[PDB]
């Protein structure tokens, strides 16, 4: 009677006394034991949780609250120490990102089959960036191509702070360095960042900022 | 008469693909004086 | 009478597993002079 | 006349996510003195 009947992140189906679905919180209690420890999840307190759903359901009885406001899903990965992002570091480092997403890029070129992972017009920009047995000339299409993916709640050049969680939590734990590299690229301190922020921040000269590549 | 109940739900999905390759490993320890 | 057909197909299986890690990242890059 | 028989299974459910991303790559190693 339930299979039919699909809830929100946190909810789980549980028949009313009629005997007709609805949508309850979930009971925590009642989620998959983290497969590794990839599965946990961390949380502003460096406090540390079995997994997403484990998260939800915790939050999903939850709102409004002003000790819960300043509360919010961190990072995958369990709760560990991260080092502070010294400065030598922050520097050297949207040169490592950057590459990283070249890399991103043409880790993609290979598995898109059909236009699924990259239009058409991309995956031959990427084709006239791999074949390279050669710097600058490549990075820029890969930094807008990464500001696409996440400017998108809702589009508007701008990058809030929410619309970055796919890549500042997943990251944070391979890369100290993460947390500060991404405020530290809102110039003007906008808790935004607009295109121009996020392509100097990658060392990549105005004069190049395509607003047609995201 | 009546056709039976639908089927049963299909075959899991195939597994993933493999994640992203990581970051270049960090700077070079700057050379001997 | 006797039985009538058979029910149509069930819903789509569900999502596969995550794929493993990914390679690591390449060596870094040596420190300069 | 009774039901008739369930049907087929549903089709295959989708291939997973990917993964995680890899680890950061190695120190790279010193250079001019
Ligand atoms: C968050 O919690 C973690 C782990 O519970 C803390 O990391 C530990 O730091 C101590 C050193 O003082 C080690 O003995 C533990 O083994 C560390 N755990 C790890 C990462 O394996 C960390 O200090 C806390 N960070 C804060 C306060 O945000
Ligand atoms: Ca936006």
């Amino acid at each position: 009677p339930c299979q039919n009947h699909h809830c929100k992140h946190g909810k789980v189906c549980e028949l009313d006394e009629n005997n007709t679905p609805m949508c309850v919180c979930q009971d925590p209690t009642s989620c998959p034991a983290p497969i590794g420890e990839f599965e946990k999840v961390c949380s502003n307190d460096n406090k540390t949780f079995d997994s997403s759903c484990h998260f939800f359901a915790t939050k999903c009885t939850l709102e409004g609250t002003k000790k819960g406001h300043k509360l919010h899903l961190d990072y995958i990965g369990p709760c560990k120490y991260i080092p502070p992002c010294l400065d030598s570091e922050l520097t050297e480092f949207p040169l490592r990102m950057r590459d990283w997403l070249k890399n991103v890029l043409v880790t993609l070129y290979e598995r898109d089959e059909d236009n699924n992972l990259l239009t058409e017009k991309q995956k031959l920009r990427v084709k006239k960036i791999h074949e390279n047995e050669k710097n600058y000339n490549m990075y820029i299409f890969p930094v807008h191509w990464q500001f696409g993916q996440l400017d998108q709640h809702p589009i508007d050049g701008y990058l809030s702070h929410t619309e970055l969680a796919p890549l500042r939590a997943p990251l944070i734990p391979m890369e100290h360095c993460t947390t500060r590299f991404f405020e530290t690229c809102d110039l003007d301190n906008d808790k935004y960042i607009a295109l121009d922020e996020w392509a100097g921040c990658f060392g990549i000269k105005q004069k190049d900022i395509d607003k047609d590549l995201v | 008469g009546p056709p039976g109940p639908p089927g049963p739900p299909g075959p899991s999905g195939p597994r993933g693909q493999p994640g992203v390759m990581g970051f270049p490993g960090p700077k070079g320890p700057p050379g001997a004086p």
